[PDB]
């Protein structure tokens, strides 16, 4: 069969089938909903725009990112998030496909614990398996050892790898990335 | 059974040979209909019943295993044969098919089913149709005759001479399989019984303005015919009427992948008179003109040529003049030219001007009009604010609108008019009393890609079906108010009405499409949208689509009487606006040509006069099925079925899934259905006792005993003063236990 490989990060949703060269799908991970009442009846307007829908609608949606720093603060729009993933840019059942997840070094235990609920109960998945984003770095970049940088939206983080051996108590995290560059740069 | 000239074999085997047919070993355990992979359901034979392992040894030597949540028991061989199928002792799907089945093999066509009259039409000549069995009948009744339609033909004639009322037959099956010969030999029996010539002379004009090619069929009809056939007083031949209902408009303009728009295009398209094409200036290349195009260009369908001099005969010797078939003609390729023109958007603004005006100069010159007029009036229309005329504003989308709707509105006008030429042909001045009309409709037609065009076929069936439904139930509430023996008074037509409140109902389909096509910026999937927002799940029968072996696409999924139905969206709204223009129709009003009187008139105090912009095909098409509805609710119905046995005109051998397909898209097994909830097996005390007194050997009492000595339940029988009812168990029971007496 085939798996879902669903980089989540924080700020780009990407996500695909294993054995690509490349993420099928990228887009943003925001939920808006609008600010204002609406007058014209029979728009039928829905009430939260997810993802790429959301960018265009930027002028009258207010937007949020479910993710700060790695960790997951809005589990109802992570679902979303999922469902949108899964369902309107990909256009696969989760039934029938392993997914695999990714999570940054040193991150709470219930973040990740209760992203595996959700993959098994809400979505049905028959497999899944969480990894760590600088591994995966290095496996890509073709190589067995180095230490990776890998900066991405929310988190930063060093992992020094040797031959395959993580050394786990030179493990380095730091908050700042782009969306504190954002901040700064407003 | 010498009354029956020499037809009396084909018409009813006699008893004779029906007992020396009887005689055959039938295992009632191991026997049982089983579920097939090349067909649905084969004759087959179970070794035992391993727990959930059987093994079924059919006639081609197979050996499959099917699970024993799909087999069901095999009609009884003291049963098979049954004129009717409503008395079937055991009532399944694939029973029926292999009694038809049977029944055409052993060359028996008409098989009473109940209320129905169902007809599998046979490939050669019988003497089934000679005049002798017409005279002949006269003086039998129904209950006893074997099943024909000339049976049914009396029933109606003289139900209308006893309760003075009009009668209706439903002449129900696909264009080219023998509805029309079908139909002849009914008013044939009609005049026997006391002008069909000229109904069939006058055929041809309507088989050409109003049928076209589907994928199903190559001569499929689009309108629904219906001939009414008067009478006088005294109940001989007066005069017949024809009206013209739910004529499709749409294929005027678009047509789909695999089909053409109407024959007449192609007919004229015909080179063999070169004089339309060069006074019509019609290019010879069918890929030149936009309405046409788009559809199946041409098909092995007919000699389309010697069509057209056929159709031209028949207007030559029908009351109108030469004239009037030039006019016609030259109408039809107007609507041809209409496809071509040309509008562009304005220089800075967001108004439609014409930049193609040739095309629209022939147009105007074929029309009587003039053309710069024409063209005024399709970019500026002036409409009516209070005492002043104001002008509109059209873009390139509302121009094309309005000349797709003008096009169909003058075709279905010319087509209309037609008719009534025709009528007036017919017309006969003896008076006209009660009239008993015979119908003529399109099918429960399905599909891979079904679309707004089958969703409107399918809502007319609906109406219909349901409509039988009610006559039906009606038909055994005075069985049973006859029999003294009334129970379950819930009527069998709202469990079809429920579907029915999903297309017409306000926030239905047809009012959230039209509400769609009112919108400022609507799309499809908005309306996919709004239908799933509005029904999903708050609904009972609509539901999300299915894709089943890589079909093309399905958006969503209502479910009918005959299965579940997946339609497409894709094209809705473009196709549904019906915007008629006023000043156009104006100019036609005041042409130089027979178009005034197809356009004589046409679109304070309490007015419900919709504007032009708010028509749509589903509504217009609502109200004639309203007006329909109408005129057939006054008389008294009558069905018939007509089934192909095969697509190959070679007889005998028959094709199962096509028996299956025309069965449930007809309704027979919806009816045999209705029959299942109550007790369809109704049989008398006295042949009950001659075949089922040897049990209990010795009229209520007796009658009690044998029953309380067979160990059947209460609620299974049905204890009548004349007939005592009983269901496929107690029949199947009662088989048993005479098979282990004897
Ligand atoms: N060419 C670029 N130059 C600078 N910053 C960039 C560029 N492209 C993307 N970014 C920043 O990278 C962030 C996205 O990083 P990403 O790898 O998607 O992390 P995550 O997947 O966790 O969101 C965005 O906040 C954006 O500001």
């Amino acid at each position: 069969t085939t798996a879902l490989v669903c980089d989540n990060g924080s700020g780009l949703v990407k996500a695909g089938f294993a054995g690509d060269d490349a993420p099928r799908a990228v887009f943003p991970s925001i939920v808006g909903r609008p600010r204002h009442q609406g007058v014209m009846v029979g728009m039928g307007q829905k009430d939260s725009y997810v993802g790429d829908e959301a960018q265009s609608k930027r002028g009258i949606l207010t937007l949020k990112y479910p993710i700060e720093h790695g960790i997951i603060t809005n589990w109802d729009d992570m679902e979303k998030i999922w469902h949108h993933t899964f369902y309107n840019e990909l256009r696969v059942a989760p039934e029938e496909h392993p997914t695999l997840l990714t999570e940054a070094p040193l991150n709470p235990k219930a973040n990740r614990e209760k992203m595996t609920q959700i993959m098994f109960e809400t979505f049905n998945v028959p497999a899944m398996y969480v990894a760590i984003q600088a591994v995966l770095s290095l496996y890509a970049s073709g190589r067995t050892t180095g230490i990776v940088l890998d900066s991405g939206d929310g988190v930063t983080h060093n992992v020094p790898i040797y031959e395959g051996y993580a050394l786990p108590h030179a493990i380095m995290r730091l908050d700042l990335a782009g969306r504190d560059l954002t901040d700064y740069l407003m | 059974m010498a009354v029956f000239g020499a037809a009396a074999p084909y018409l009813r085997k006699s008893e004779k040979e029906r007992l020396e047919a009887q005689t055959r070993p039938f295992d009632l355990k191991k026997d049982v209909f089983v579920p097939d992979d090349k067909q649905e359901f084969v004759k087959a034979k179970i070794v035992s019943r391993e727990g959930g392992k059987v093994t079924a040894e059919t006639e081609y030597g197979k050996t499959v295993t099917v699970k024993e949540d799909q087999v069901m028991q095999q009609n009884p061989p003291k049963f098979d044969k049954i004129e009717d199928m409503a008395m079937l002792t055991f009532l399944h799907e694939p029973a029926v098919l292999y009694n038809l089945k049977d029944r055409y093999g052993s060359w028996m066509i008409y098989t009473y089913s109940g209320l129905f009259c169902v007809t599998v039409n046979p490939y050669k000549w019988l003497p089934v149709y000679t005049p002798e069995v017409v005279a002949a009948y006269r003086g039998k009744k129904r209950s006893e005759a074997p099943p024909h339609i000339f049976s049914i033909s009396d029933n109606a004639y003289q139900y209308m001479l006893t309760d003075r009322e009009n009668q209706s037959i439903l002449i129900t099956g696909e264009s080219g399989a023998g509805k029309t010969v079908n139909t002849k030999r009914v008013i044939q029996y009609f005049a026997v019984i006391a002008l069909e010539d000229q109904i069939i002379q006058a055929n041809p004009a309507l088989e050409a303005f109003g049928n076209a090619k589907t994928v199903r069929n190559d001569n499929s009809s689009r309108f629904g015919k219906f001939i009414r056939i008067h009478f006088g007083a005294t109940g001989k031949l007066a005069s017949a009427d024809i009206e013209t209902y739910l004529l499709e408009k749409s294929r005027v303009i678009f047509q789909l992948k695999a089909e053409r728009d109407y024959h007449i295009f192609y007919q004229i398209l015909s080179n063999k008179k070169p004089e339309l094409l060069d006074m019509l200036l019609i290019t010879n290349n069918p890929y030149d003109y936009a309405f046409i195009s788009q559809g199946e260009t041409t098909v092995a369908s007919i000699d389309d040529a010697e069509e057209l001099m056929a159709t031209d005969n028949a207007f030559d010797v029908l009351g109108f003049t030469s004239e009037e078939k030039n006019s016609m003609y030259k109408l039809t390729g107007a609507i041809m030219h209409f496809g071509n023109m040309k509008f562009k958007l304005k220089q800075r603004e967001e108004q439609a001007e014409p930049d193609g005006t040739e095309e629209a100069d022939k147009s105007a010159y074929l029309m009587g009009l003039n053309s710069a007029d024409l063209l005024k009036g399709l970019c500026h229309p002036r409409v009516k604010v209070g005492n002043e005329y104001v002008t509109k504003g059209q873009n390139v989308q509302q121009v094309i609108y309005a000349t797709g709707a003008l096009a169909k509105a003058v075709y279905e006008r010319m087509f209309n008019w037609m008719v009534t030429r025709i009528n007036a042909t017919l017309e006969t001045k003896q008076p006209r009393q009660y009239f008993i009309g015979v119908l003529d409709i399109a099918g429960f037609e399905i599909f891979d890609f079904n679309s707004f065009e089958q969703l409107c076929i399918n809502f007319t069936n609906e109406k219909l079906q349901q409509f039988f439904n009610h006559h039906m139930f009606v038909l055994e509430q005075e069985e049973y108010k006859k029999e003294g023996i009334e129970w379950t008074f819930i009527d069998f037509g709202m469990d079809l009405q429920a579907c029915i409140d999903l297309i017409e109902k306000p926030m239905g389909i047809m009012s959230i499409l039209e509400e769609e096509c009112m919108f400022p910026k609507a799309t499809d999937m908005t309306f996919k949208a709004k239908l799933f927002d509005n029904h999903l799940g708050k609904s009972a029968n609509f539901q999300k689509p299915r894709n089943i072996k890589g079909k093309p696409e399905a958006h969503f999924s209502l479910i009918h009487y005959a299965g579940i139905v997946d339609y497409n969206i894709i094209g809705w709204l473009q196709k549904n606006k019906d915007p008629l223009n006023e000043t156009v129709v104006g100019l036609y009003q005041k042409s130089s040509l027979k178009l005034l009187s197809t356009l004589f008139a046409n679109y304070g105090k309490g007015k419900a006069k919709k504007g032009s912009s708010f028509q749509t095909v589903s509504a217009l098409h609502r109200e004639n099925l309203n007006k329909l509805m109408t005129n057939l609710r006054s008389t008294h119905p009558h069905f018939v079925r007509c089934i192909i046995p095969n697509e190959t005109k070679s007889p005998g051998v028959m094709d199962n899934p096509l028996v299956m397909h025309q069965l449930r898209c007809n309704g027979v097994l919806e009816g045999i259905r209705i029959c299942r909830k109550g007790f369809p097996n109704r049989i008398l005390y006295g042949d009950f006792r001659q075949r089922y007194r040897i049990l209990n050997p010795a009229s209520r009492k007796g009658a009690e005993k044998l029953l309380s000595s067979l160990d059947i339940d209460h609620n299974q029988y049905k204890f009548g003063h004349t007939k005592v009812f009983f269901k496929a168990g107690l029949l199947g029971l009662l088989e048993e236990m005479r098979d282990e007496r004897l």
